[PDB]
RNA sequence: CCGAUAACGAACGAGACUCUGGCAUGCUAACUAGUUACGCGACCCCCGAGCGGUCGGCGUCCCCCAACUUCUUAGAGGGACAAGUGGCGUUCAGCCACCCGAGAUUGAGCAAUAACAGGUCUGUGAUGCCCUUAGAUGUCCGGGGCUGCACGCGCGCUACACUGACUGGCUCAGCGUGUGCCUACCCUACGCCGGCAGGCGCGGGUAACCCGUUGAACCCCAUUCGUGAUGGGGAUCGGGGAUUGCAAUUAUUCCCCAUGAACGAGGAAUUCCCAGUAAGUGCGGGUCAUAAGCUUGCGUUGAUUAAGUCCCUGCCCUUUGUACACACCGCC
């Protein structure tokens, strides 16, 4: 399972995604049951925003254990196209354009166009 | 000018302390036709004292869980409480009130957590808000309780705990709750 | 023989006392006399300016 | 109370008060609104937090030097840093006074005897130093 | 947040965000929403009114056979930013008061790292191990029980009355539901029968079209009562009549007539609450063949007190002590 989610979590941030969180949560090792969360990358939690940007899947694994569950986390990348991932921007994102020199020090003149 | 239920001018009525001149709201400014407003005056503080005493003292005789909302009932009963002091005793009902208040407002309170000798500990002069505050929850608990299993209805009864206070006589319940507020305080300066 | 009952002034309020909140302390001047500025300890809302009665003068001072 | 401004607004209002200290004003709406042509800013109730704090700024600004910078502030650090050099120098004074030991340091030196230089009477008493501890 | 700064650059949480409330006589529109106008009426008038007053009576998208969107609905937008003034502040971050303003803090939803042997195997064709598996711990059918009562506690309902109860008259809501895959069971106008619960025919609605202008309660206005366990309170109990169902006994529920018990504001203690809030008051949804003293929402009437403190109960930060680390419910 140590692997298994790095590998996981891997091709994730390799494929274009802002952050990711993997938690394989079950009778792991032991009798006693742990879980295991691997974590990197922006990961919101709280807010509208989580609606539009992360997309969430849990899922169980019938081991001969018992069940070993799996959640993933995974905050997609804001495109303008919008087919990779969200379109809106994240609400607390202010960009601003760059302005140009637009200085004109020079004498007055009238350009008869 | 206003005729408080349409009669009782409030051009003439007088608060007998600067004390209480400014938190009693009698005069032509806080005149109103009747003692009913929805003006918002528990928003801030210091608001209620803008808040005409008529409609301070209504909004206090609505207790006792029976009689919560019930605002139209408790206009006529000071309406007619009102109008049994005016053919009562002679003068303008809200000058009794006015006298009521300025009357029944304990002068001095006791208050502290220490170890009390009997009450309370440090004895403590209020404040001319509290004053009629005090004033006003004093006079509709007299009647309240003077009127809870008797034939006599509340407005007599609110009548009599008001013209009681507006003189001082040992028989209104508030200045008997004030004189022994005083003599609390006064033992535990 | 009985100090006479009084009005006094509110110049500034000191703050709350009582470790309840419940009493303020304030800057009392007397009216009969501007010169006598008293510092009392008062229970209710209290603002600069309004007057209030002391049924007697002097009982207790102590800096915050 | 609660009305302090995060970072993002402040920090927002400060990259547009450089990129664009020209276009703005001190009215809360004329900026309101080159915020909408300069800036992709998601929320309105931002927009106007952004707006409100770059007046501030900007009522500042005319008045002192923000840390936000400006070209025609920072063009008068220089002139005034690099210029306004005095006509006449400070360190060119007709007559140095100048203390007996030093008069013998440069009499060593072998720079003593200049015209200029000036001695000056030796002070009496050797009354240097604080009084110590306290009192 | 501002600032100092062996830290610099960051990340989550907070904030931003989403929904809701308050303002837009500004835009887009509405015979499944209306208003004004006009034309018919019906009445009261009559002095005589006459562009009189009232009508939730009827028409003008029954398309040529009114307009308009104020009111209703719902979309795009705007609006509030500590923006302006004064004061305080290192005059920074910000705070206080006030003008203009609908609004100068509307409520919720989401909500970090780490953890609990907290609850759920009685939600699951989620699941490991164990147990049972034909005289089954599977499954179905009948009956009973889950309600059983010397007693203790918890959440609530009804009250103790006259600031009331009763009888009549008057007059105002808003959420929201409404006929079913299986699946049988919907919301109801109107007419008639009956005293009531109800019954019988005729319709409307898969719904801004029908229930419905949701004619709600409290409240309001008049009547009787008159400080008594009284016309307060309606527990207990007897008889009778309906509805649901295959079945009502251990009373399903409802109605009618009788009995009228404690209870006269509740010890020590203790809960919740800061504005359309508490509280009074009813109405929808869920459960539902039958049903609400429950819960989830909604409207209606509408306050007292306070703009504070760390006193009690706790929380956060720093310093400090420690024989504690299962961590003071510790150790000894
Ligand atoms: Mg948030
Ligand atoms: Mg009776």
């Amino acid at each position: 399972v140590r692997r298994a989610c790095y590998g996981v979590l891997r091709f994730i941030m390799e494929s274009g995604a802002k952050g990711c969180e993997v938690v394989v949560s079950g009778k792991l090792r032991g009798q006693r049951a742990k879980s295991m969360k691997f974590v990197d990358g922006l990961m919101i939690h709280s807010g509208d925003p989580v609606n539009y940007y992360v997309d969430t899947a849990v899922r169980h694994v019938l081991l001969r254990q018992g069940v070993l569950g799996i959640k993933v986390k995974i905050m997609l990348p804001w495109d303008p196209t919008g087919k990779i991932g969200p379109k809106k921007p994240l609400p607390d994102h202010v960009s601003i354009v760059e302005p140009k020199d637009e200085i004109l020090p020079t004498t007055p003149i009238s350009e008869q166009k | 000018d206003i005729k408080l239920f349409g009669k009782w001018s409030t051009d003439d009525v007088q608060i007998n302390d600067i004390s209480l001149q400014d938190y009693i709201a009698v005069k032509e400014k806080y005149a109103k036709y009747l003692p009913h407003s929805a003006g918002r005056y528990a928003a801030k503080r210091f608001r209620k004292a803008q808040c005409p005493i008529v409609e301070r003292l209504t909004n206090s005789m609505m207790m006792h869980g029976r009689n919560n909302g019930k605002k139209l009932m408790t206009v006529r009963i000071v309406k007619h409480a009102f109008e049994i002091i005016h053919l009562l005793t002679g003068e303008n009902p809200l000058q009794v009130l006015v006298n009521a208040i300025i009357n029944s407002g304990p002068r001095e309170d006791s208050t502290r957590i220490g170890r009390a000798g009997t009450v309370r500990r440090q004895a403590v002069d209020v404040s001319p808000l509290r004053r009629v505050n005090q004033a006003i929850w004093l006079l509709c608990t007299g009647a309240r309780e003077a009127a809870f299993r008797n034939i006599k209805t509340i407005a007599e009864c609110l009548a009599d705990e008001l013209i009681n206070a507006a003189k001082g006589s040992s028989n209104s319940y508030a200045i008997k709750k004030k004189d022994e507020l005083e003599r609390v305080a006064k033992s535990n300066r | 023989r009985v100090q006479p009952i009084k009005l006094a002034r509110v110049t500034k309020v000191l703050g709350r006392t009582g470790s309840q909140g419940q009493c303020t302390q304030v800057r009392v001047e007397f009216m009969d006399d501007t010169s006598r500025s008293i510092i009392r300890n008062v229970k209710g809302p209290v603002r600069e300016g309004d007057v209030l009665t002391l049924l007697e003068s002097e009982r207790e001072a102590r800096r915050l | 109370m609660g009305r302090v401004r995060t970072k993002t607004v402040k920090k927002a209002a400060r990259v547009i008060i450089e990129k664009y200290y020209t276009r703005l004003g001190n009215d809360f709406h004329t900026n309101k609104r080159v915020c909408e042509e300069i800036a992709i800013i998601p929320s309105k109730k931002l927009r106007n937090k952004i707006a409100g704090y770059v007046t501030h700024l900007m009522k500042r600004i005319q008045r002192g030097p923000v840390r936000g910078i400006s070209i025609k502030l920072q063009e008068e650090e220089r002139e005034r840093r690099d210029n306004y050099v005095p006509e006449v120098s400070a360190l060119d004074q007709e007559i140095i006074e100048v203390d007996p030991d030093t008069k013998e340091m440069l009499k060593l030196l072998d720079f003593g005897s200049l015209s200029n230089l000036q001695v000056t009477q030796p002070t009496v008493g050797m009354n240097f130093k604080t009084p110590r501890g306290p009192v």
